[PDB]
């Protein structure tokens, strides 16, 4: 049994005074996960360019909780479709940070990428990272994984640009509001909303204001 | 530059003066022929540093100029690095090759609108409000000529001071220009006319431009 008191108010109101309906209660999912006591903890996706963008270094750093063994790797794996493009395996440790060395519970993966599919609003492509914790004989401990786009995004001389090209923002703010649920949100409303967007030539979304 | 004089009534009646090298290649194609080219740096230096040696303990002269429609040539970068090394007193400015070029401390176009743009290749002439805002460009912006004021004209001319009086780095302009460059002829009894382009024979010719 579980039980849970949430209360309308608190301290975080005060940092919660946003234009809209004032509600309240359990209004997201609610989920039970299970983790293996060695176990993926973090894992931080960073993609970098060459001046032409026709090369990439994907590069991954994962952590880790549980306890430290030399039989312990990482594989990063990265997929386009069902065709792997790009593989990398190491053990824990990363670099020397200060004088009292590194993260012996972390490692960065790097991996090459040639004419890399770059992501936009315009051509949303997507590659697939796989992220397996993993012993040095090949038996898998867990799994995550991530949807990965390839793009660069920089303020250059005052202009912002996505992958190196000067952004014109058709945007629009988007509450997290339907009118028979109040602040639930759902697959298909969250659908609807995107075509539409789309279909009226919005190529962004703020999220106001949460 | 002027008569001598002129500077000597503008410091004693209050006038702000640029002072502008005898240095224009207009005719010239492409018009910066002459002035990147290094056998006539002599001549134009000359034109350049003699009025700087003349002119540079009258305070109505605050702003220096390379001359006048002669395009943008690497002579006009040295002797533009001259002045500043020479008098760190006074901006220099120049308009030529677009009006924003490495010769020049001031954007100082002619002619530009105020809101809309002129796009010519190479010499693009911008509205005046977005040429400051261009990535990357700090100057103020004063036009070295605007509002030509040949005939029935000046239109518009609000226009101008409303973005002048709006903009910090909009600092105002030279109307082009001052005075009908007319010049008196006479007829069979002796009564005088006003003359322009044309008029005394000479062809080929511009006619009324000259006013
Ligand atoms: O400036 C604002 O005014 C809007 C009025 O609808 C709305 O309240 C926004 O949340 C707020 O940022
Ligand atoms: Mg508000
Ligand atoms: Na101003
Ligand atoms: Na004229």
């Amino acid at each position: 049994r579980l039980a849970v008191m949430v209360l309308r108010w608190s301290d975080g109101s005060y940092l919660e005074d946003q234009d809209m309906w004032r509600m309240s209660g359990i209004f997201r999912d609610v989920s039970l996960l299970h983790k293996p006591t060695t176990q993926i903890s973090d894992f931080h996706v960073a993609t970098r360019f060459n001046d032409d963008f026709s090369r990439a270094v994907l590069e991954a750093e994962v952590q880790m909780c549980g306890e430290l063994r030399d039989y312990l790797r990482v594989t990063v794996s990265l997929w386009q479709g069902e065709t792997q493009v790009a593989s990398g395996t190491a053990p824990f440790g990363g670099e020397i940070i200060d004088e009292r060395g590194g993260y012996a519970d972390r490692v960065t993966l790097r991996l090459n990428v040639e004419n890399p599919k770059l992501w936009s609003a315009e051509i949303p492509n997507l590659y697939r990272a796989v992220v397996e914790l993993h012993t040095a004989d090949g038996t898998l401990i867990e799994a995550e994984a991530c949807d990965v786009g390839f793009r660069e995004v920089r303020i250059e001389n005052g202009l912002l640009l996505l992958n190196g090209k000067p952004l014109l923002i058709r945007g629009v703010n988007r509450h997290e509001h339907h009118p028979l649920h109040g602040q639930v949100m759902d697959e298909q409303t969250m659908v609807q909303d995107i075509l539409l967007m789309k279909q009226n030539n919005f190529n962004a979304v703020r999220c106001s204001h949460y | 530059p002027n008569h001598p004089l002129w500077y000597t009534l503008c410091d004693r009646y209050g006038l702000y003066v640029v002072d502008e090298a005898n240095i224009e290649t207009h005719g010239m194609v492409p018009m910066n022929r002459l002035t990147d080219d290094p056998r006539w740096l002599p001549a134009m230096s000359e034109r350049v540093t003699r009025m700087v040696q003349r002119d540079r303990n009258h305070p109505s002269v605050i702003i220096w100029s390379l001359g006048n429609e002669s395009g943008h040539g690497a002579n006009h970068d040295a002797l533009y690095r001259w002045i500043k090394s020479v008098d760190p007193s006074r901006p220099v400015q120049y308009e030529g090759g677009g009006a924003d070029t490495t010769a020049t401390d001031i954007i100082c176009p002619m002619y530009a609108r105020v809101d809309e743009d002129q796009p010519f290749p190479a010499v693009p002439k911008w509205s005046i409000k977005k040429w400051l805002s261009l990535p990357g460009e700090t100057r103020p912006l004063i036009l070295c000529e605007y509002a030509h004021a040949m005939g029935n004209s000046l239109g518009g001319f609000a226009k101008y001071w409303q973005a002048f009086r709006q903009y910090p780095r909009l600092q105002g302009g030279f109307v082009w220009d001052w005075v009908d460059q007319s010049l008196i002829k006479y007829d069979e009894n002796g009564n005088p006319w006003s003359a322009y382009g044309g008029d005394f024979g000479d062809t080929p010719n511009d006619r009324q431009f000259c006013m």
